[PDB]
């Protein structure tokens, strides 16, 4: 059947559009939360690293 | 050539079924995504 | 005589089109309102049904199904393309001659 098997072969490419999404989404948090891991571990690394350090700075210094 | 439409109309609904199946699946990954990054 | 006048209207309006919507919809037993594609059955006269179908073959090839299978007073032609397509096509079945 031609004209809704077009219309049906529309439906697949919203099926296309749809894993393009699917696809886009799972690069897209991937991406942000790949940013934040390692923004999180420098951000706990250097606060713990700074307070390791004036520790030592104020204990030599008492 | 009705009855054409009729069974394409239902396997429309399962063209559609097939890419819910794959959304779901989508979501589900990034959800163990995330989990495998808060671990 | 509110009731009896409605009931007479119901009754008269439903002696015509009962063995035509009910084949219409024997024959689209699965299309109906699923959304894909309309089906426009133009209750017509007998059998002109290529002077009707040369819309359809203007339309797509193995489709625009424009053709009546039953109800041979009224021959219920059933015209069946697309949505947008096919309300091109009734249009173009109105400018042939045509009435849903």
């Amino acid at each position: 059947s031609k004209l809704e098997a077009i219309l049906s072969q529309e439906v697949e490419a919203e099926i296309q559009a749809l894993l393009q999404e699917a696809e886009a989404k799972a690069e897209a948090v991937k991406r942000e939360a790949e940013e934040k891991a390692k923004a999180l571990l420098q951000a706990r690394e250097r606060a713990l690293e700074a307070q390791y350090r004036a520790a030592l700075r104020r204990a030599e210094s008492a | 050539l009705i009855k054409s439409l009729a069974e394409k109309e239902k396997q429309l609904l399962e063209r559609l079924e097939a890419a819910k199946k794959e959304a779901e699946e989508r979501v589900k990954r990034a959800e163990a995504e995330a989990k495998a990054l808060l671990e | 005589t509110r009731q009896k006048q409605e009931l007479e209207e119901e009754l008269a309006l439903a002696q015509a089109y009962l063995e035509p919507l009910e084949r219409l919809a024997a024959l689209a037993h699965g299309l109906d309102k699923s959304p894909f594609l309309r089906v426009i059955p133009f209750l017509l006269t007998e059998k002109e049904l290529p002077l009707v179908e040369e819309a359809l073959r203007k339309a797509l090839e193995d489709r625009y199904l424009l053709a009546h299978e039953a109800y041979a007073g009224g021959v219920a032609a059933l015209v069946v393309v697309h949505r947008k397509e096919v309300d091109q096509a009734k249009a173009a079945l109105s400018r042939a001659g045509v009435a849903e």
